[PDB]
């Protein structure tokens, strides 16, 4: 006797299925998942039926129809994402006006930082199970954009992170085609050398979280033994990212999208996003604070951009 | 919809690699990887018998490969050792004798001795690119006097 399941990896192409309930779901699909729980070596309930599994690509059907919607051939993926999914479906999600943080659990503090950090960001992913996913997390429903996160950037519900470099990972997936920026440096043995960049580096800088010091230029230590002065001569991108080692920073309301703040050290600490509403939110996971000023450890700055030539 | 290629070596013989329509150089090179086991890398790719160059981010069906077309194949094994410079926070570039087929994770392995840091406390980057432990230097396209940033980890919960 049997039941009619639906086997899936991209939950776009079904796949009929009629399991033999003497055999586990292994012996006739090899690794399987019902909503991230691993059911490979479960016999089938009765309850099942109709019901849809991920599986494993393990014909040359299920590999096309997994590299469109997740732009990757890497084996252990599945497992990774339904691994991360099956803790991620059992974390809270609560909201100020559809903005979507998460109750702290596992060390989440980054993860929710960055979640809440591209909800308020212009960008377009190329994987079409991140823009799925993506676009289903400003409404709301994030787990499974938070499980894919984790999954691409091969981090572990559990282990500690940092939003810098989930950003990093994240806008390799991300069409930053478009976005151009021309910098300036000003050494006194160099000369003047202008350098254009493209993609993932004409948005993101280390060294300052001022946006307007940025524009009118920043000291680096150059090849040539001394201080040059880096500046931005123009910028084209829907925004920037600015960071710098956490420093007490202050934030003035209506003057930048959002920031991550860190408190800690290079062993353990704890992250609380900063967003410019009607006024200045600070949530820390679950909690929302609201103040007209704030001052505290920043790390990242986000900005809202469209296309700036200096005047200079 | 999927769709085969033929990919001709210069030793002269043939064979075939599954592709799906959203794939680029990238996905090939790793197919190839798959059925001779050869870095991506060391793979020089042309259309043939046309003989001209692939598009190293636009889809393989985009431009003229479809099914029943063939790509040449050549592959430099080359392995010469080049300088590159590592950055870390403060901005003092180091110089590190390395080759494209050693690690990121043997290179990790030398700065952190270098700089004085647990391996798995920093990230490397390359064009603004995470570098991946396991992959090979060469993935990353790093040319001699190239220069590669240390980024310092937050460790959030
Ligand atoms: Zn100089």
């Amino acid at each position: 006797r049997t039941i009619k399941v639906f086997t899936t990896v991209d939950n776009i192409n079904l796949h009929t299925q009629v399991v033999d309930m003497s055999m586990t779901y292994g012996q006739q699909f090899g690794p399987t998942y019902l909503d991230g729980a691993d059911v490979t070596k479960i016999k089938p309930h009765n309850s099942h039926e109709g019901k849809t599994f991920y599986v494993l690509p393990n014909d040359d059907t299920l590999r096309v129809e997994a590299f469109e919607y997740y732009h990757t051939t890497d084996p252990s993926f599945l497992g990774r994402y339904m691994s991360a999914l099956n803790h991620t479906k059992k974390w809270k999600y609560p909201q100020v006006n559809g903005l979507t943080s998460i109750k702290w659990a596992d060390n989440n503090s980054y993860l929710a930082t960055a979640l809440l950090t591209l909800q308020q960001i212009e960008l377009k992913f190329n994987p079409p199970a991140l823009q799925d996913a993506y676009y289903r997390a400003r409404a709301g429903e994030a787990a499974n954009f938070c499980a894919l996160i984790l999954a691409y950037c091969n981090k572990t519900v559990g282990e500690l992170g940092d939003v810098r470099e989930t950003m990093s990972y994240l806008f390799q997936h991300a069409n930053l085609d478009s976005c151009k920026r021309v910098l300036n440096v000003v050494c006194k043995t160099c000369g003047q050398q202008q350098t254009t960049l493209k993609g993932v580096e004409a948005v993101m800088y280390m060294g300052t979280l001022s946006y307007e010091q940025f524009k009118k230029g920043v000291q680096i230590p150059c090849t040539c033994g001394k201080q040059a002065t880096k500046y931005l001569v123009q910028q084209e991108s829907p925004f920037v990212m600015m960071s710098a080692p956490p420093a007490q920073y202050e934030l003035k309301h209506g003057t930048f999208t959002c920031a991550s703040e860190y408190t800690g050290n290079y062993q353990c600490g704890h992250y609380k996003h900063i967003t410019s509403k009607e006024t200045l939110y600070c949530i820390d996971g679950a909690l929302l604070t609201k103040s007209s000023e704030y001052k505290g450890p920043i790390t990242d700055v986000f900005y809202k951009e469209n296309s700036y030539t200096t005047t200079i | 919809a999927g769709w085969d290629l033929t990919v001709k070596m210069l030793a002269g013989n043939e064979f075939q690699v599954s592709l799906s329509s959203s794939m680029s150089v990238s996905e090939l090179k790793a197919q190839i990887t798959q059925k001779i086991g050869v870095h991506a890398f060391q793979q020089r790719l042309a259309v043939h018998p046309s003989g001209v160059a692939l598009q190293d981010r636009v889809p393989l069906a985009s431009q003229g490969l479809g099914p029943g077309s063939t790509v040449l194949l050549v592959v430099d094994k080359c392995d010469e050792p080049l300088s590159i410079l590592v950055r870390n926070n403060k901005g003092r570039s180091s110089t590190y004798e390395v080759r494209l087929t050693q690690t990121v994770a043997h290179l990790k392995q030398q700065v952190s001795g270098l700089e004085g840091v647990q391996d798995d406390l920093f990230w490397l980057t390359f064009e603004g690119k995470p570098l991946e432990d396991q992959l090979p230097l060469g993935e990353y396209g790093l040319k001699p006097l190239s220069t590669v940033f240390m980024n310092l980890r937050l460790r959030g919960g």
